[PDB]
């Protein structure tokens, strides 16, 4: 996900301005849904959903817009435990040993002969909750086993939390409703209103240890991998109680980051750090915020957003439907390079001539560059000190760049990165001509649509994920719900498209509507008021009603 | 008088716009409307969340989120246990209640209508009336998603040591 709130002093109105860009799949219980519900006097708002919740979950009213991004705070903790030598189903806290407690769970389960059968499965579970195994890095052997506390189990404030979040007059409202509730699981939330405010926070539920505690509570091994993973066998290293959280266990509002400007603030799912790089946020816990390298996304928004030219809607619209295959930017120039040192390589030459014609983009027009370069990249990226300029956390939005071609190792294994990249694209199906949209694409019914983005990986903001089906690439996720927000005098201006449309059903005149759109990349008027809504020449009207 | 009641408006792309004078009647619009887009997508999802993929599809299928259907039925099953749901529900204002129960009763209602118009599993077993609680169990779903639900392949997984060396 993408997310750019705009405020005052730098929206061409002088008003707010809100980007909604999430990333999510396009099939599924997370399929968004548009709708829009007033009950009038007192709600009336605006966006998209999720299957089977009653309220907005991304979306507009009359003074404001809000979206959310996944953030990268903890939800859970993992508890490492200290098994009773004696008996691995017991294990030690504070050097007591505790038996593991058995919920058993039965399935039934249709067979071959077309009849059910009963299955029973015994779920174990600590003071901390359930045990977990990966092998191989998480095992239950003798000596340790894994149990994993999960904080929005006892969250059953989620769905009073959004339709509290579609009652919010304004952006200070919002953030009134989502820190006094603490109802938001797991992500992010940036918002802008009428009067120009620009919010950005990470305000979601997250474990809490006092600062204090952290170091000795923490398995070093597994932090260090980035696994929430807390010492179980220590009663001081329980989830610390704090009075002004809305739930025990959980961090208060006030340790969480927020961010109100007047300028801009947005998210692709880095933590807080560099919301605006003008004023960093620093200082937090492990587990809610730490100052990692950005992802190519944020770091693309972030050359398009910083300066002092006022942003329009087309700007940020145009962010999205550019394409721009941003981490190009950092190697492709001196990829080029690597091309015209090596003519006369007879296998680099046809992946050389097409990332040389290449638009560096994901549109449906762009050439096959985007392949070769794409394969390249997933090469490069495990390669050792191969980059130029490393990441400087002192020039953190212009670092890494460049590949480190005056390295004769580096140099070496770059070519060969290349040359096996193109081996690897050559041998797959792919035509001559054949260009990206003829590659990436969404099945409908018998037929297909191209579909313009590629992986935010690689620094696309339309970012879209596919897979490999037969003789094309099946988009599964990505671009999804697409909201544009501006606040003219008559009332909010909202702009976007539903990418795979309203109907996951082949059947529905709406399968397919907007993804027509979206492939031409069409947005289209979002209708909020009264009387756009009856300016639609396909306004159709339905009451219903039934005893309780 | 009573009780559910709501007023759709439908523009271009088939966007729904639901007008209610309560939550009861707000909900009862939602449910309609989605039902009519998504009626299949739902039913799968809800079975999905009641741990009954195995039940109605076997052992060798997987749900939308790519876990093997016994697995899959066992994290759910245990999640959404009815001591879970009660509680959960119990939690919930008045509000939010009266959402849940007309968002049901709307999709129902769309279900005891539906002619197949816009519904490709109109027949199938799995293609049922829902109850509030299944609202909840897919709620439950979502909340879990950045927790434990990321970790049900390991749950299923956690069994102890045996006698090995
Ligand atoms: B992105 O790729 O970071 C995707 C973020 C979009 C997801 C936002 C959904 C809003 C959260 C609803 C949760 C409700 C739980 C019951």
């Amino acid at each position: 996900s993408n997310a750019i709130a705009v405020g005052s002093e730098r929206s061409a109105d002088g008003k707010g301005m809100l980007l909604a860009n999430p990333h999510f799949p396009w099939n599924g219980a997370m399929r968004f849904y548009q709708m829009h519900l007033t009950i009038p006097g007192r709600l009336d708002v605006m966006g998209a959903s999720l299957p089977g919740l009653p309220v907005v979950n991304i979306g507009f009213s009359r003074h404001l817009a809000w979206t959310h991004t996944v953030d990268t705070s903890s939800h859970f903790t993992l508890y490492r435990l200290a098994l009773d030598p004696k008996d691995p189903r017991r294990y030690l806290v504070d050097g007591r040993s505790l038996p593991l407690e058995e919920k058993s769970v039965a399935i039934e389960v249709r067979g071959a002969d077309g009849k059910l059968s009963r299955v029973e499965h015994k779920v174990y579970q600590s003071i901390y909750g359930p045990l977990v195994v990966w092998p191989g890095k998480l095992d239950w052997n003798r000596s340790e086993a894994y149990a994993l506390r999960d904080a929005n189990l006892e969250n059953t404030r989620v769905l009073q939390q959004w339709y509290s979040i579609n009652q919010a007059s304004d952006v200070a409202d919002l953030r009134r409703r989502v820190e006094a509730l603490q109802g938001i699981p797991w992500v992010n939330t940036l918002a802008a209103d009428e009067q120009g405010n620009a919010l950005y926070m990470n305000q979601s539920v997250v474990p809490y240890l006092k600062p204090e505690l952290i170091p000795a509570c923490a398995i070093p091994q597994l932090v260090a991998e980035g696994l929430p993973a807390l010492q179980g066998q220590d009663s001081r290293c329980a989830w610390s109680r704090d009075p002004a959280a809305a739930q025990a266990g959980i961090t208060p509002a006030a340790q969480l980051p927020v961010l109100l400007r007047r300028d801009f603030v947005q998210n692709s799912n880095d933590s807080a750090w560099l919301t605006n790089p003008a004023s960093p946020l620093q200082g937090f816990s492990p587990l809610v915020s730490q100052e990692k390298p950005i992802g190519p996304r944020a770091r693309y928004a972030l050359s398009r957003l910083q300066g002092k030219q006022p942003l329009e809607a087309k700007t940020l619209e145009e962010m999205v439907t550019a394409n721009h295959v941003f981490s190009a930017d950092q190697v492709l120039p001196d990829l080029l390079r690597l091309c015209r040192d090596n003519q006369g390589e007879k296998s680099l030459a046809r992946a050389c001539a097409a990332l040389a014609q290449w638009d560096r983009g994901a549109n449906l027009d762009s050439g096959s560059g985007f392949v070769y370069f794409q394969r390249f990249m997933q090469r490069f990226a495990e390669l050792d000190g191969a980059w130029k300029e490393p990441f400087d956390a002192q020039r953190p939005l212009d670092t890494p760049q460049g590949i480190a071609l005056d390295r004769p190792q580096v140099a070496t294994q770059v070519r060969q990165a290349l040359a096996d990249a193109a081996a690897e694209v050559e041998k797959s199906g792919i035509p001559d001509g054949a260009r990206w949209g003829d590659l990436q694409v969404s099945t409908r019914g018998q037929e297909r649509i191209a579909i313009p983005g590629g992986d935010g990986h690689f620094g696309v903001y339309n970012a879209i994920q596919s897979v490999r089906k037969g003789d094309h690439l099946e988009v599964v996720g990505g671009t999804s719900y697409i909201q544009l927000v501006t606040f003219p005098e008559e009332g909010p201006k909202a702009r976007g498209l539903l990418a795979f449309s309203q109907s996951s059903d082949p059947r529905s005149p709406h399968y397919r509507d907007q993804t027509e759109l979206f492939s031409r990349q069409q947005w289209q008027t979002l209708p909020f008021s009264d009387r756009q809504i009856d300016a639609d020449p396909q306004l159709q009207r339905l009451s219903i009603r039934e005893a309780a | 008088p009573t009780g559910l009641a709501a007023d759709i408006r439908w523009t271009a792309y088939g966007v729904p716009h639901i007008r209610a004078k309560d939550e009861r009647g707000l909900g009862y619009g939602i449910g309609y409307a989605y039902a009519r887009d998504n009626a299949c997508l739902l039913a799968e999802e809800i079975v999905t969340a009641r741990g009954e993929r195995a039940r109605y599809f076997g052992s060798e299928g997987k749900s939308s989120a790519e876990l093997d259907n016994l697995p899959s039925d066992i994290f759910y099953a245990w999640l959404n246990q009815p001591e879970a749901l009660q509680a959960f529900w119990q939690a919930q204002t008045p509000a939010v209640r009266q959402l849940l129960e007309g968002y049901a009763a709307g999709f129902n209602r769309f279900l005891r209508e539906a002619d197949g118009k816009t519904t490709s599993c109109l027949g199938q077993p799995w293609l049922r009336a829902i109850a509030t609680d299944d609202l909840l169990r897919l709620t439950r779903r979502l909340l879990v998603e950045g927790g434990v639900g990321q970790f049900a392949d390991a749950l299923v997984a956690a069994a102890p040591p045996g006698a090995e060396k």
